[PDB]
RNA sequence: GAUGUGUGCU
């Protein structure tokens, strides 16, 4: 359950830099596999990134962080 | 209730403000010093009459109600040569 | 800049007697005396943007070491940072005179002939385009929504900025 | 002799009765105004006006959703609700506002197959109403185009 | 009629027309739902054919505006009138005396914030006594043009349909009338030489009261025509 | 009482605040039965004697 | 894809560039089986193909021909869409 | 044929998706607000209240528009940037946009509000709890003077 | 605590009547009273009509040459009948009149399982020397308001809108009751208008079993 | 035509023990405030309990006076009296002393027992001390009624607040059932005074509303 | 589809 995104704003201090990332995330979790950092209580996509966004554990940092350690991880098993 | 963000519209959001209230506009003597304190007279230009009081010759010349505590309280526009009482 | 005559002043000759601080202040406090009248709060953050605007152009009143013309009405961004470069040399700059234009003037001689086109005057822009061979850059937020691609205002400016330092 | 007439019935003079609330059973406390008032139906019905669209036909020449509730068209996007959306610094939905449900027949498409395959993703391209100011200015003796 | 009045109404609901006003008075000799028939005052009759005058009152007929224009008759039978006073009643009149709307019981009061800014809280027992309930007839047109490969006919021939579909219309391709039909039905069975049939727009449900056929110079007839 | 809540607790104690101001004032209100009649515009006794 | 708009004078040897074909015959589509005239206003040679990979002669009616110009009237079987860029 | 199930697929395709509500001249930007939809039976968009001051909407009889933000970062602009809930200050001014207005307080105003003498009018409550349990009751009246004990 | 009991039935009229409730403890006549009027108001059953096929007329919109009413006015007098069919739940009234005058409810062919309870109500006036109306009215029961536009063939059955509904009006008055040597004791009167197609008794009985049986959820 | 969605209690969501709140769905239309109001009608004013009728202080004849030492005024101790909670055994009416000396709060759990009689807070605070001599001592009455009983109707008097419901309001909502248009769905949230729990003070006023329909239920 | 006219609504 998702009302007010203050408290995502107060973690990502932009309010347009949290679009950009919470959409990020969401697509992951939509489009790609992964699964919610966060127990889901029949949330949405964009409500379940926003509510990690909120909890703390995911930022554009850590994201990024995520994204180049699976890449070079796909990369090793390739071989 | 912050600094503004960098990058976002305040050009926009500056005429609209501007621009909104628009529906609500229309479309179609003596110096009475009011309450406690001190006066200045800015750029004075002045000379002591024969009825023992003051003259102003410049038309720039502002009169100014300071209260007790030094902070402007009143300000008011003198011609040119205005008489005044104290 | 003291009175000569009585009357109300044209906001040109206070702006090049009295400077630009004096300008701004007399359209704000005119404007929001207008405003304050009927009880509409409007901050003057917003009135001094316009002000900003109003104020882009400047004419030049020496060459130096620049290579601008005589009487040609460049933009005051122009100026600045072609004399703040040639101060950074030992070359001299060039001395300019602010103008004032009314929000009409203000918007057809800005420097992207979309913009103006779409604004209005659209046949007596496209002419003067078109002769001066000129070229639009794409960067307001007026041509972007034209052409269709994100405005530089918001998360378009996060977008817009990776594509520019991509060059 | 509003009040004469009201005491050649039997109702106060005052106008007003006291009324009961009808799903807690208690007073309004105060006397309320009831009487018989002459309402009119005025023909602005309410299944005249109520509209939706997803998707329907679209315009020929500029090709936009076609207009009004006859045609099954869309809601007109203004130009004084893009400042609306400038405002806010929304940028991806003005940006689907005027490339994705809107001109740009080729990613317009891509869309709908997009959107009814589990992806929610736009590969916009350019209003195809720009390429007609484009041709209609090249068709002035004015060469109108696009650099690199 | 309106209760409170203005004294108005008697007035405006006789100079517009829409009322079957008496000619020369009389006696009502025969009243039915659609003509009113007058036996006039021989004191009124001329010299040669004294005879009566009829009223064909306008029975469910359409408005400009999609609406029922509808007169109906307000005198009974065997019972005087004399000139000038209505005969049937038009639409929105009561008694020749105009009447837009209903006399309803208001009390101004806030509810709940249900007549918030303007908004009005109507009871269940206004629509129950269907007392708003209005009527609206709209024509729908389908034209059979000579087009290329040959012209367009009425027939009910309709391929690719299910049986539904053809359920309503007769043999002769056009739907039936009285037949309570809803969005998407077929009204008129169109054939292009390659369809364009007649459909009903989306939503809109009805009753058909009356299907009506123009025909030039020629074409021989079919016998719904 | 609102732009104090909103600078002393922040948005989203508000906007909680606002629909709870919003319900409250609605049914009290409503089982107040604050009519208008004629009898409360009421004319002054000098009107007569000033005009 | 493209990062700037430049407009300028179309001189006559551009303007031969951007055509497509030319006009001489002041008659739209002929009032009859509606199909456009020989070099017309509107023109399958010149502009395009009137039907989606179809010519206008009717000798060619698949995708498997696309890109050969007709011989009866030079009309070549491409997409419809191109009457709205030639 | 709008079977039953394409009704709640319908009530979850729309649990958490904002749709734009734009009022017809969109003369600033608190014309377009995201709200989250509630189904209801009609054919009119019921529209909260408090928002009708910053739409300058009446309801009168004038009309409203949805849009509906189709991609994912739509919907976070939708309710991160245009939720109505993130616009309680105007940015004309400093000043609050979300006032209540015309019958919130005609109802906060009789409510908190006095009369000299009343139902109870010397009773010591214990608490905000006691005096709803006395007002509801019929024990005093809305406009007593009570004595409350409040943390 | 004691307890009401239906005391009193003072049937005034043939339609409205007065039932009485006494003794009520102190505070419980509003209680009863109102939880009895709203559930009186909201759920009572009754019978309506339903469907109508006049003999010669296709739909509603038209009119039949003798009679001084359209079929929709027709349709509305039907909607305004007060029918109480006693075993069944759906019956079908045969209506064959012919000649001047009105068509009063009273020249209903009904059965021994139908009671028409107000034989005054008028329907038509043919007006017509040789005029004949034979229609086929479809009363059946039901509860609340059912337009003909929710529920759920050939092109004669014309529907009515059934308000499914005896009550008309209910009012319901709380005063002290005489009970010898007490006082702060209520006696509850329901005065209750029903159309005639239903019993005052009956009525409190089926309020009072409604709210007992929601109750029992708990 | 005599069947009706007879609702289910769908949670009996509880805060903190004594502040529970149920729901019941999916009511039948409009029976929302039908059941919520009688409900809300008899929990709040018509059931019963023990509360303290009156007391009397030693060394105090009347309401607007002062112990020496006690940091509260009589007017007060009053108020710190008329929130005790109290659970009374098969007596109707008992009497209670609270002597106690010393700096510090006299609270609840510093009365005599006096058998059977249960204060269900002991962390009631009734009266501060300031003194090592500032001896206090009183003789509350608690007695048994129905409902909320002021003491301008009826030895220093206290409004004797009988009934445990402290705060009763039901607020109806709109809920579906899987086609039907718009149900009720009845939201009641009670708080009591500890001397009782909601979900069963629910089911006693439920009783006691059921009760009063037995002499004219059909039994179907 | 374009344009015009008219009405209405904000
Ligand atoms: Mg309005
Ligand atoms: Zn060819």
């Amino acid at each position: 359950a998702r009302v007010t995104v203050q408290d995502a704003v107060e973690k990502i201090g932009n309010r347009f830099d949290l679009v950009l990332v919470a959409a990020r995330r969401a697509r992951q979790m939509q489009v790609g596999g992964k699964d919610p950092l966060v127990p889901e209580e029949n949330d949405k996509t964009t409500v379940i990134a926003l509510r990690e966004i909120e909890e703390g554990l995911i930022n554009n940092q850590i994201l990024d962080v995520r994204e180049r350690q699976e890449q070079q991880e796909q990369e090793a098993a390739e071989l | 209730g912050h600094i503004i963000n960098k990058g976002e519209a305040i050009g926009v959001i500056a005429a609209q403000s501007i621009g909104e209230p628009g529906t609500q506009l229309t479309m179609r003597s003596s110096i009475q010093v009011k309450n406690k304190g001190s006066i200045k007279l800015s750029n004075v230009k002045s000379v002591v009459n024969s009825s023992g009081k003051l003259v102003i010759t410049s038309r720039n010349t502002e009169l100014k109600l300071i209260d007790e505590f030094g902070r402007t309280k009143e300000s008011y526009k003198v011609p040119y040569g205005a008489v005044l009482a104290k | 800049g003291d009175v000569i005559s009585d009357g109300p002043e044209a906001p040109h000759d206070i702006l090049r007697l009295r400077g630009v601080h004096a300008v701004t202040r007399y359209i704000v406090n005119e404007v929001q005396d207008v405003y304050r009248l009927q009880g509409v709060k409007i901050n003057d953050k917003h009135i001094e943007v316009i002000v900003r605007q109003m104020l882009r152009k400047a004419t030049i009143v020496n060459a130096g070491s620049s290579d601008f013309l005589e009487g040609e009405q460049v933009e005051y961004s122009r100026v600045k940072i072609a004399n703040r470069e040639l101060e950074a040399n030992g070359k001299v700059g060039a001395t300019y005179s602010r103008d004032l234009l009314g929000i009409t003037k203000a918007s057809l001689a800005t420097e992207s002939f979309i913009s103006a086109a779409s604004f209005q005057e659209t046949t007596r822009v496209l002419t003067e385009a078109a002769v001066a061979g000129k070229r639009d850059e794409l960067r307001g937020l007026k041509e972007n929504v034209i052409v269709g691609r994100l405005i530089p205002a918001g998360t378009g400016y996060a977008y817009h900025q990776d594509r520019m330092r991509r060059r | 002799e509003i009040k004469e007439l009201l005491k050649l019935g039997d109702l106060p003079t005052s106008g007003q009765i006291r009324l009961y609330d009808g799903r807690t059973g208690e007073q309004f406390e105060r006397p309320v105004t009831v009487g018989y008032m002459y309402m009119l139906k005025l023909n602005h019905l309410v299944d005249d006006k109520m509209h939706a669209r997803s998707t329907g036909s679209y315009s020929l020449v500029t090709q936009q959703p076609l207009g009004g509730k006859a045609q099954f068209g869309g809601q007109r996007f203004g130009e004084m609700e893009v400042w609306a959306l400038e405002a806010y610094g929304a940028a991806y939905t003005l940006q689907e506002m005027l490339t994705v449900k809107s001109d740009d027949v080729n990613g317009r498409t891509k869309m709908y197959k997009n959107i009814v395959d589990g992806n929610h993703q736009m590969e916009p391209g350019m209003p195809e109403s720009f390429n007609v100011l484009l041709k209609e200015i090249r068709s002035l003796g004015i060469n109108i185009e696009l650099e690199d | 009629k309106p209760l409170v009045g203005t004294g108005m109404e008697r007035a405006v609901a006789v100079d517009s027309g829409v009322t079957a006003v008496a000619k020369r008075g009389g006696v009502v000799q025969y009243v039915d739902a659609s003509r009113i028939v007058i036996k006039v005052n021989e004191d009124e009759m001329y010299p040669g054919e004294a005879g009566i005058d009829i009223y064909n009152l306008t029975k469910y007929t359409r408005s400009n505006q999609n609406t029922c224009i509808n007169q109906m008759p307000c005198v009974s039978l065997g019972e005087p009138v004399e000139r000038g006073d209505v005969l049937a009643d038009g639409p929105s009149t009561d008694l020749g005396e105009l009447a837009l709307g209903q006399n309803m019981r208001v009390a101004f009061m806030p509810w709940n914030g249900y007549n918030f800014e303007d908004s009005i809280l109507v009871s269940e027992r206004v629509v129950q006594e269907d007392r708003f309930t209005t009527i609206h007839i709209q024509e729908l047109a389908c034209v059979s043009r000579d087009t290329k490969l040959g012209p367009e006919e009425i027939t009910a021939d309709i391929p690719n349909v299910g049986e539904a579909a053809l359920s309503k219309l007769d043999e002769s391709g056009i739907v039936y009338i009285g037949a309570e039909v809803t969005g998407g039905d077929i009204l008129v069975g169109k054939v292009t030489p390659k369809d364009s049939s007649l459909r009903v727009p989306n939503g809109v449900s009805g009753t058909v009261i009356d299907v009506q056929v123009f025909t030039r110079d020629g074409v021989e007839k079919d016998k719904r025509a | 009482m609102l732009n104090t809540c909103y600078r002393i607790l922040g948005l989203k104690p508000t906007v909680i605040f606002a629909d709870q101001i919003m319900y409250t004032g609605f049914a009290y209100a409503a089982r107040s039965g604050a009519s208008v009649g004629i009898d409360d515009m009421v004319i002054p006794e000098k009107k007569h004697e000033i005009i | 894809e493209f990062d700037a708009i430049k407009i300028a004078l179309a001189s006559p040897d551009m303007i031969r560039s951007w055509s497509f074909g030319e006009v001489k015959k002041p008659e739209t589509i002929n009032y009859r089986t509606f199909k456009p005239e020989r070099d017309g206003l509107f023109c399958a040679r010149i502009f395009g193909p009137v039907k989606d990979y179809e010519c206008l002669c009717g000798k060619y009616k698949r995708l498997k021909h696309r890109g050969v110009i007709c011989e009866k009237c030079g009309v070549e079987v491409t997409q419809t869409k191109v009457r709205r860029e030639r | 044929r709008e079977e039953a199930v394409v009704w709640d697929i319908l009530d979850e395709v729309i649990r958490e998706h904002p749709v734009l509500l734009n009022r017809a001249p969109t003369l600033h930007r608190l014309g377009i607000q995201a709200f989250e939809p509630v189904l209801i039976e009609g054919k009119a968009i019921q529209l909260h209240p408090l928002v009708c001051a910053a739409y300058n909407a009446d309801f009168d009889g004038d009309q409203m528009a949805v849009h509906v933000p189709l991609t994912l970062e739509a919907q976070l602009e939708a309710r991160a940037l245009m939720m109505s809930t993130n616009n309680i200050l105007s940015p004309a001014n400093g000043e609050p946009i979300i006032v209540p207005s015309q019958d919130v307080v005609l109802g906060l105003y009789y409510m908190t509000r006095d009369c000299v003498n009343a139902k109870g009018e010397g009773m010591v409550l214990t608490g905000p709890k006691e005096a709803e349990r006395l007002y509801r009751s019929g024990l005093a009246s809305l406009h007593a003077r009570v004595k409350v004990r409040i943390t | 605590f004691l307890k009401p009991r239906l005391v009193d039935i003072e049937q005034v009229s043939s339609t409205h009547a007065k039932v009485t409730l006494e003794p009520l403890e102190r505070g419980f006549g509003h209680t009863l009273g109102n939880a009895l009027r709203r559930i009186l108001l909201s759920s009572m059953p009754g019978c309506a009509v339903t469907e109508v096929e006049i003999d010669g007329v296709l739909h509603e919109y038209s009119t039949k040459e003798g009679v001084q009413e359209d079929i929709l006015e027709i349709l509305l007098n039907l909607k305004g009948l007060a029918v109480r069919v006693q075993g069944k739940d759906e019956v079908i009234l045969t209506l064959n009149k012919s000649g001047i005058g009105p068509v009063t409810a009273a020249d209903i062919t009904h059965d021994g399982d139908v009671e028409i309870v107000k034989p005054q109500h008028v329907i038509c006036h043919l007006t017509d020397e040789n005029a004949s109306i034979s229609m086929r009215i479809k009363v059946q029961r039901g509860r609340g308001y059912v337009p003909a536009s929710t529920r759920i063939r050939p092109i004669g059955r014309l529907l009515v809108d059934a308000c499914y509904s005896p009550v008309e009006r209910i009012a319901y008055n709380v005063e002290a009751a005489r009970v010898e040597q007490r006082t702060d004791l209520d006696k509850l009167v329901i005065e209750m208008e029903t159309n005639g197609t239903i019993d005052p008794e009956e009525a409190i009985r089926r309020a009072a079993t409604i709210l007992a049986e929601q109750l029992e959820a708990f």
